[PDB]
């Protein structure tokens, strides 16, 4: 199938540059424009520019001229976007997207998954992971993932096999550190007679933690 | 540049009913009878997904409950019948003139019957106490409508400092909302009090520090 796969999240200090990639598969990469789009954490969508990989021609939004540089590598079917002289205003999710011809309103019809850029001088900090058991017919358990930077973390229950009855809440930022929580609700016949475990990964600090939820 | 203005910014619609979202452009987004107006849906953590291209054409795989109308500067997206998984952000977009631009977005949510939260309160973990901190966590899960008030009490007195709240986006299956509220104290402050209460407005859950 038609697919665009983007590079991973990056944390960079103000003043640096970064280059994000978008690898295409499932179609003739040279023949369709590749577009780049910015979405600020809680905001709308802005078009940065586009490149035609077959010949390297680019059209830019003037708002991003001298901030963004678009290139392409035909041989590996990969488009690149470099962002320079970075500031906190560049912290955002960036998407690549294939667009179609005028027969299709020149619409986007395939998107990469997004790459999150964090531009900050704050220091990478791993989470503390705290299991939440009741003070003690359904029982709710929790996992508090406190004091990490940058985003994201990944939280699962029982290595992902416990997926129903879960709520994982958006992180909150305070004093350059994030905190989030996750709840899981299970039948009382399944805990603590059976085991429930919170699994947390924080890729930016190369940390993985498993904490069983132990009855009190 | 072409500015796209969406109306309304937020909309709530009942299951089975019709949602209409409007997009007005500062200048025409058509030429030669072709429209360069496109509509997208975006769910949390995902890229936008095409619904309607060139004003009125369903994208590949897009259901007939989505339709588009308009020409020149005036466009609209219709969804009928509304379904639970249609809770999402919706954007119009024009590809007529570089730079391509998007509307500001419309948050479309589903109406349903009111539901009280399932409330759970948790003392600080022993692990956190060994490092000198004490977070008390309260979950208020699967409620409707989204507007809810959480109140903390310590030994009977309302407590507002040290509280941080987070809300989920509307559930795509049951149309409810959930929230977490965390009260963070030092270990020494936590150990100075006995009863900790979380209230939803009330539904009350408490524990006593033992």
């Amino acid at each position: 199938q038609v697919q665009l796969q983007q590079s991973g999240a990056e944390l960079v200090k103000p003043g640096a540059s970064v280059k994000i990639s978008c690898k295409a598969s499932g179609y003739a990469f040279s023949s369709y424009w590749v577009n780049w789009v910015k979405q600020r954490p809680g905001k709308g969508l802005e078009w940065i520019g586009q490149i035609y990989p077959g010949d390297g021609d680019t059209n830019y939004n003037g708002k991003f001229k001298g901030k963004a540089t678009l290139t392409a590598d035909k041989s590996s079917s990969t488009a690149y976007m470099q962002l320079s002289s970075l500031t906190s205003e560049d912290s955002a999710v960036y998407f690549c997207a294939r667009s179609r011809g005028y027969f299709y309103g020149s619409t986007y019809d395939s998107w990469g998954q997004g790459t999150t850029l964090t531009v900050s001088s704050a220091k990478t900090t791993p989470p503390s992971v705290y299991p939440l058991a009741p003070g003690s017919s359904m029982v709710t358990l929790g996992c508090l993932v406190k004091g990490y930077f940058p985003e994201p973390v990944t939280v699962t229950w029982n290595s992902g096999s416990l997926s129903s009855g879960v709520h994982t809440f958006p992180a909150v930022l305070q004093s350059d550190l994030y905190t989030l929580s996750s709840s899981v609700t299970v039948p009382s016949s399944t805990w603590p007679s059976e085991t429930v475990t919170c699994n947390v990964a924080h890729p930016a600090s190369s940390t993985k933690v498993d904490k069983k939820i132990v009855p009190r | 540049d072409i500015v796209l203005t969406q109306s309304p910014a937020s909309l709530a619609v009942s299951l089975g009913q019709r949602a209409t979202i409007s997009c007005r452009a500062s200048e025409s987004v058509d030429n030669y009878g072709i429209s360069f107006m496109n509509w997208f849906q975006q769910k949390p953590g995902q890229p936008p997904k095409l619904l309607i291209y060139a004003a009125s054409n369903q994208g590949s795989g897009v259901p007939a409950r989505f339709s588009g109308s308009g020409s020149g500067t005036d466009f609209s997206l219709n969804i009928h019948p509304m379904e639970e998984d249609d809770t999402a952000m919706y954007f119009c977009q024009q590809s007529k003139e570089v730079p391509w631009t998007f509307g500001g977005g419309t948050k479309l949510e589903i109406k349903r019957a009111d539901a009280a939260p399932t409330v759970s309160i948790f003392p600080p973990s022993s692990e956190q106490l060994t490092s000198g901190g004490a977070s008390v966590v309260c979950f208020l899960n699967n409620f409707y409508p989204k507007d809810i008030n959480v109140k903390w009490k310590i030994d009977g007195s309302e407590r507002q400092n040290g509280v941080l709240n987070s809300w989920t986006d509307q559930d795509s299956k049951d149309s409810t909302y959930s929230m977490s509220s965390t009260l963070t104290l030092t270990k020494d402050e936590y150990e100075r009090h006995n009863s900790y209460t979380c209230e939803a407005t009330p539904i009350v859950k408490s524990f006593n520090r033992n």
